[PDB]
RNA sequence: GGCACUAUGGGCGCAGCGUCAAUGACGCUGCCGGUACACGCCAGACAAGAAACACUUGUCUGAUAUAGUGCC
């Protein structure tokens, strides 16, 4: 039917100078071709690799392409800063093309415990009839990161939303919001508003609350 | 360099509307190229559209757009276009046109790729935004620093912008990626790290401007105390 | 994949009509059956043509060719 496509690792954290390989795994015989391509942020993809192997006119002779069978890799042989960015596989062996899901390759850097703040919501905003919680994880690293939402220690699901700024450019460092939200009436059948964050950098779950109506 | 794709007609329109994609191409003859499309919906990876091979017309489609979208090409015009009809707000992506190699030169790999044109499937109206203090608190601030922002929510469509002191402060400030909410309207909010020693001896005021709406609105985030 | 047996008027029976289909199905009816070979012709596969498919051209294969069942 359709040839799937499935890329490795889905993020990778690297510095520079690294040996990076990813690698891409196809489901049926795509024979050579596989062409790899980076994507940067707001910007078009750019050609690497084409016939799985094959170095794109202009590209650096760093990156090689690689088959094996169905797997496929490519591999940056020394990381440049230039270099961080999506990278994608896609086989074109038959139609539907088929784009594996995407490998970002992210700066390490050591681990920064997130700072963490939490916001009740404005007395404007009830006049709405809506209430939102803001949860701020501020600067840590690395990215991964659970925000646990509890109302009276009852972790709540299906009502927050996050969203995590890209990795700063001075301290590469991330930042994450997370808003949970309520109705006005389910936000005064409660009192204890809390975020309960899981980070790397935590020695143990970090946890933010307040009591609805402190002045 | 003289190769180029120029890619227009993106927009918004509600869902089951329609829009025609154009990708008019220079520095060489459309004829003897395959043109695809490839889309990329907001923080998701390249998705495959539909396709043109030379010599023959022959046209190419994902499941996902089958019998709705109708990949095409005019040589006198030196344009391949998109006619996208019946759009569902799963289709919502920033649109890209790209170019086949030449099969000897780069096999079948797309060498030049347009520069993208967005395209927003929504049945939303235009809506500018409610500005709400993130106000910061009493307890803890024993950081030497105290965050405090600004709640930028139920708007349509992006962009808002948000500055600080009306742009004088920007050090430590974030702005987080708008997410999409069940409403179909947009949040996203606007936070500042400060000096915990000026909060009440400082002012802070986040500017939002939603241009769609006409809408700016200045917010003064102000500590509560006890 | 290998092994085993099993089946195949042009590999191209000669035709007709209904053909539906969307490319998935064809079929009945008639007609006549030296044999290979040479071709043609068609169909595969391969390359090349600005060329995934179609198209054009070249080369090759259709007897050790396609078609099943069992074994492994």
């Amino acid at each position: 039917s359709d040839i799937q496509m499935t890329q490795s690792p889905s993020s990778l954290s690297a510095s520079v100078g690294d040996r990076v390989t990813i690698t891409c795994r196809a489901s049926q015989s795509v024979s050579s071709a596989v062409a790899w391509y980076q994507q940067k942020p707001g910007k078009a993809p750019k050609l690497l690799i084409y016939s799985a192997s094959s170095l794109y006119s202009g590209v650096p002779s760093r990156f090689s392409g690689s088959r094996s069978g169905t797997d496929f890799t490519l591999t940056i042989s020394s990381l440049q800063p230039e270099d961080f960015a999506t990278y994608y596989c896609q086989q074109s062996y038959s139609f539907p093309s088929t784009f594996g899901q995407g490998t970002k390759v992210e700066i390490k850097r050591t681990v920064a415990a997130p700072s963490v703040f939490i916001f009740p919501p404005s007395d404007e905003q009830l006049k709405s009839g809506t209430a939102s919680v803001v949860c701020l994880l501020n600067n840590f690293y690395p990215r991964e990161a659970k925000v646990q939402w509890k109302v009276d220690n009852a972790l709540q699901s299906g009502n927050s939303q996050e969203s995590v700024t890209e990795q700063d450019s001075k301290d590469s460092t991330y930042s994450l919001s997370s808003t949970l939200t309520l109705s006005k009436a389910d936000y005064e059948k409660h009192k204890v508003y809390a975020c309960e964050v899981t980070h790397q950098g935590l020695s143990s779950p970090v946890t933010k609350s307040f009591n609805r109506g402190e002045c | 360099s003289e190769v180029q794709l120029v890619e227009s007609g993106g927009g918004l329109v509600q869902p089951g509307g329609s829009l025609r994609l154009s990708c008019a191409a220079s520095g060489f003859y459309i004829s003897y190229s395959s043109i695809h499309w490839v889309r990329q919906a907001p923080g998701k990876g390249l998705e495959w559209v539909a396709s043109i091979s030379p010599y023959s017309g022959s046209t190419y489609y994902a499941d996902s757009v089958k019998g709705r979208f109708t990949i095409s090409a005019d040589t006198s015009k030196n344009t391949a276009y998109l006619q996208m009809n019946s759009l569902r707000a799963e289709d919502t992506a920033v649109y890209y046109c790209a170019r086949q190699g030449y099969r000897r030169r780069s096999g079948r790999g797309f060498d030049y790729w347009g520069q993208g044109t967005l395209v927003t499937v929504s049945s939303a109206s235009t809506k500018g935004p409610s500005v709400f203090p993130l106000a910061p608190s009493s307890k803890s601030t024993s950081g030497g620093t105290a965050a405090l922002g600004c709640l930028v929510k139920d708007y349509f469509p992006e962009p808002v912008t948000v500055s600080w002191n009306s742009g004088a402060l920007t050090s430590g400030v974030h702005t987080f990626p708008a997410v999409l909410q069940s409403s179909g309207l947009y949040s996203l909010s606007s936070v500042v790290t400060v000096p915990s020693s000026s909060l009440g001896t400082q002012t802070y005021i986040c500017n939002v401007n939603h241009k769609p709406s006409n809408t700016k609105v200045d917010k003064k985030v102000e500590p509560k105390s006890c």
